[PDB]
């Protein structure tokens, strides 16, 4: 709507991207990012840190 | 220092200056590797020549302190509970205590009087054996091991026509575990020497550095080299 980007859920209008971070809709969900380390692969490694 | 010192100094000499920048250790390995490295400066610090100074046990006031709380007099029990065979004829069995690492002084009491016992090797005795007497001088007795049995017997071979009435040996006690907290807690079932709970170093402060950095030397070649590191650093495992 105009510039803003706005979602609907429960019966009320939710603008998002103006609260405060990893709040939806009153509440905290996490964040996470997952990613292979496969350097070497042939090899066995131990990774230590 | 105590052991939860031993593990955040070790933490702070290996894994960097705490930075996690070096492979994490577990406190049980840390346990470990603290013991093996007492051991290891126990035997180094005895032998003269395993250390770089070229001194022993009592060559000064340093390893004096060092092994200070360490040497033990205990007295030898008569083995006569087992009537195994001796190998010299005149030989009264006695049996050492179990805690024992190294033997430094030993004598024994007879009804002539006071004589030093003297180790006397596999060679020495067939030589001394092949002459006229066959007994030792006035003042000193012999000593050799024989048939033991999760245990040290010592067969005390003292001149004939005398008695034994007791049997002093001042040796170096075996060093107790290093542990920094209860095995029982995290892991199932591990052990040191046998012993699962906290363990503090029975050992002089002198020693406690060294061990310290022994212990990091010994966990950055493991976990951090390679087989040229842990064959060189075996070297001064003895």
């Amino acid at each position: 709507v105009s510039s803003e980007f706005y979602a609907f859920k429960d019966g009320k209008m939710w603008e998002q991207f103006a609260g405060d971070y990893n709040m939806f809709f009153g509440e905290y969900k996490p964040f996470s990012i997952t990613f292979v380390a496969n350097a070497e692969e042939p090899n066995d490694k131990i990774f230590n840190t | 220092m105590n052991v939860n010192e031993f593990s955040n100094e070790f933490d702070v000499l290996y894994n960097n200056i705490m930075s996690n920048a070096a492979p994490g250790l577990n406190e049980y390995e840390k346990s470990v590797l603290l013991t093996k490295a007492q051991e290891e400066i126990v035997k180094n610090y005895f032998e003269p020549a395993g250390n770089k100074y070229g001194k022993g046990l009592d060559d000064s006031p340093k390893r004096q302190i060092d092994f200070s709380e360490l040497i033990k007099v205990g007295e030898g029990v008569l083995n006569t509970s087992a009537p195994t065979i001796t190998f010299d004829k005149r030989a009264k069995v006695y049996d050492l205590p179990a805690d024992l690492f190294l033997v430094i002084n030993e004598a024994v009491d007879t009804n002539a009087g006071t004589k030093q016992i003297v180790p006397i090797s596999y060679s020495d005795y067939t030589r001394l054996m092949s002459r006229p007497y066959k007994e030792p001088v006035k003042y000193q007795a012999w000593r050799i091991i024989t048939t033991s049995i999760n245990n040290i017997s010592v067969e005390l071979i003292v001149n004939s026509n005398e008695t034994i009435t007791d049997y002093k040996v001042r040796y170096i006690r075996r060093p107790a575990p290093i542990i920094t907290t209860n095995l029982s807690s995290e892991y199932g079932d591990v052990t040191i020497n046998g012993v699962s709970t906290v363990s503090e170093c029975e050992l002089n402060p002198i020693i406690h550095s060294e061990i310290l950095q022994r212990a990091v030397e010994l966990a950055k070649a493991a976990y951090q080299g390679d087989l040229q590191a842990s064959v060189e650093l075996g070297q001064r495992s003895e």
